[PDB]
Parts: C-alpha cells; sequence; structure tokens
C-alpha cells in the first residue's frame, strides 16, 4: 500500500517543484514592473486592489 | 471567511471613493456626524460666497 | 561564489542591488519584503539550491546572514 502513495507524492514532486519556477520567475519579471509602478504615477489610478 | 469576501469589495470600493472624495476636502472624515459637520461648513462657506 | 547566488537571488527577489543587503538586517521589515514577499523569497532560494527547507526552518530566515548560514 504505502509504495503506491511514495508513488504520488513523487508526483506531487514534479508538480510542486515546476510550480515554484513559474512563481520564481514571474516575480523576477513583475519586479521590474513594481520599479515602474515607484514612478510614483501609481495610485488607483493603477492600483484597483477591489 | 465566505461572508467577509462576499462583503468586500463594496467595502473597498466604498472606501477608495471616500479616499478620494476626502483627499478632495482638506480633512479627514472618520464619521457619518463628521460628515453631516463637514456638511454644515460647506454650507456656511457657500453662504458666504454667495 | 555559492553565496553570490543568494546574495543575488535575494537581490533579485526584493528588487535591491547586491550591496543594498546588508547581512545584519530582517527581511521581514529592513527589506520590505511581506508575509507573501518572504514566502516568495524562500522558496526561491529553496528551488535556486534545489534543497528542501521546511516552513519551520524557514521561519528563521528573517535575516540576511541566515540565508547562507542554513545553505552552507
Ligand atoms: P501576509 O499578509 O503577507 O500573508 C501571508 C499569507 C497568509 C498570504 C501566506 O502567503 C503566508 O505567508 N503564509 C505563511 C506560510 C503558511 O501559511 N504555510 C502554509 C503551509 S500549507
Amino acid at each position: 500500500e504505502m509504495e503506491n502513495v511514495q508513488k504520488k507524492l513523487r508526483k506531487l514532486e514534479r508538480d510542486y517543484y515546476q510550480i515554484r519556477e513559474q512563481v520564481v520567475s514571474a516575480k523576477a519579471g513583475w519586479c521590474a514592473v513594481m520599479r515602474m509602478v515607484k514612478d510614483n504615477g501609481v495610485e488607483r489610478r493603477l492600483h484597483r486592489r477591489e | 471567511i465566505q461572508s467577509l469576501t462576499a462583503r468586500a469589495p463594496v467595502w473597498l470600493a466604498a472606501q477608495d471613493t471616500l479616499n478620494q472624495l476626502c483627499e478632495q476636502s482638506g480633512e479627514t472624515l472618520a464619521s457619518s456626524n463628521d460628515v453631516t459637520e463637514y456638511m454644515q461648513q460647506l454650507l456656511e462657506r457657500e453662504r458666504e460666497a454667495t | 561564489t555559492i553565496e553570490e547566488r543568494v546574495k543575488k537571488i535575494i537581490g533579485e527577489q526584493l528588487g535591491v542591488k547586491q550591496e543594498e543587503v546588508t547581512n545584519n538586517a530582517s527581511f521581514v521589515e529592513d527589506l520590505g519584503a511581506d508575509s507573501l514577499d518572504t514566502v516568495e523569497l524562500v522558496m526561491a532560494l529553496e528551488e535556486e539550491f534545489d534543497t528542501e527547507i521546511p516552513d519551520e526552518e524557514a521561519e528563521k530566515i528573517t535575516t540576511v546572514q541566515a540565508a547562507i548560514d542554513y545553505i552552507n
């Protein structure tokens, strides 16, 4: 029984690190647009929380 | 959580709007009464300007 | 060297140049990285080193130096 759970965790891991890749790359890219945000044209004019 | 989530958009839009409307004024509002007093001040300023 | 990874990614992640990250500072407030940002940061470090850091250990990395301390 346990061996199947082991394989399940392998599947989970192969999903997980790839989600990590996505997130880290996205944050790396998005840092520049936040830099632009700090051009201070930002306000609720641009940041629209709701 | 679900109740508060449903409530949120209204409240956040309401904030955004009040934030703008208030910074328009030279004041920070905090209460319905506070608003009514601001109304009284506006009425006095109007009946002067006229 | 290997630490250049860390000192890079942190500066990369928090939008601060390599030199900005003094070892004495704290990520939580000194670097302005919030809970979301801190989680993103620790996750980026872990993926970079392809290691594993349980969140409980992650909770101690709040300071700049700790980042390499656990790594090395
Ligand atoms: P904070 O206002 O930055 O919010 C942080 C957060 C609750 C949205 C979340 O991103 C977070 O930092 N959680 C802490 C770690 C955690 O909850 N782990 C759960 C593992 S299942």
